C-alpha cells in the first residue's frame, strides 16, 4: 500500500482545509476495507507545534 | 499584496489603485474573508492578496453610474465586487480621486463603499 | 544556568503574540526540571507601562 500524505497548504489564504478535512475521513473510510461501517472522524491527529 | 503591509484601508486603497494602474489585476470574491481584516483602521490586508492573470470580468450593470461615482450615494454591495468595479473603471479609462471610506463601519460580506471618479 | 528573554516586537503588526505566548509557557514546563507535571499557565507576569 501506498502512504497518504495530505498537504494542507497552510501557508496560502486560499487553500480549503474543509477539503482536507473531508480527504482524510475519505481516506480513513475507503482504505480501512474491513466490512464494516467506518467513522472517520473517530481519529487522533497528533500534530508538532509548527503544524498546530 | 503582502498582508499587513499598510496601517490603515486609506493607504491600503491608495497602492491598490496604483497597481491597478500598473497593470496588476486581483480576484478575491471566492476567499473574501481570508483577506479583509475587520475594521478600516486595522492592518490591511489580513492575508497576502494574490495576483491573477486571467482577469475577464463583464458586471451585468454600467459600473460607472455617474462619471464622477462609481456607485450612487448609498448603494451597498459585497466587498470583493466593490474591488472587480473599481478595476472595470480604471481598466476603462476612470481614474480615482478620492476613495469614501471616512465613516464607513463594516468591511466583511456586504460594505457601502463607493470611489469619486475622473477622466484619463 | 542561561537567562531566557522573550522578544514579542509589539511594534511589528505581523507578529503573531499567541507563539511568544506559547513559548513563555513552554519555557517554564520544559526548563522546570522538577521531575513532576508543570502548568505553564501560572507565571505571575509583570509589565512596564510601555509594554502594557
Amino acid at each position: 500500500v501506498t502512504k497518504k500524505t495530505i498537504y494542507f497548504d497552510l501557508d496560502n489564504p486560499n487553500s480549503d482545509i474543509d477539503a482536507h478535512i473531508e480527504d482524510l475521513r475519505m481516506h480513513m473510510e475507503d482504505e480501512a476495507k474491513t466490512g464494516t461501517v467506518i467513522n472517520g472522524e473517530e481519529i487522533h491527529i497528533v500534530v508538532d507545534r509548527t503544524f498546530f | 499584496i503582502k498582508a499587513k503591509t499598510y496601517p490603515d484601508f486609506k493607504e491600503f486603497v491608495k497602492d491598490f489603485v496604483a497597481n491597478v494602474k500598473a497593470g496588476k489585476r486581483y480576484d478575491f470574491r471566492k476567499y473574501q474573508e481570508a483577506v479583509l481584516p475587520l475594521t478600516y483602521s486595522s492592518p490591511w490586508p489580513e492575508s497576502d492578496i494574490p495576483e491573477v492573470t486571467d482577469f475577464n470580468y463583464t458586471p451585468d450593470y454600467t459600473v460607472p453610474f455617474s462619471e464622477e461615482l462609481l456607485y450612487s450615494v448609498g448603494a451597498q454591495m459585497r466587498t470583493a465586487d466593490f474591488f472587480m468595479d473599481l478595476q472595470y473603471a480604471i481598466i476603462n479609462g476612470k481614474d480615482v480621486d478620492t476613495v469614501y471610506c471616512e465613516w464607513l463601519a463594516r468591511v466583511k460580506p456586504f460594505s457601502m463603499l463607493n470611489a469619486k471618479l475622473k477622466d484619463s
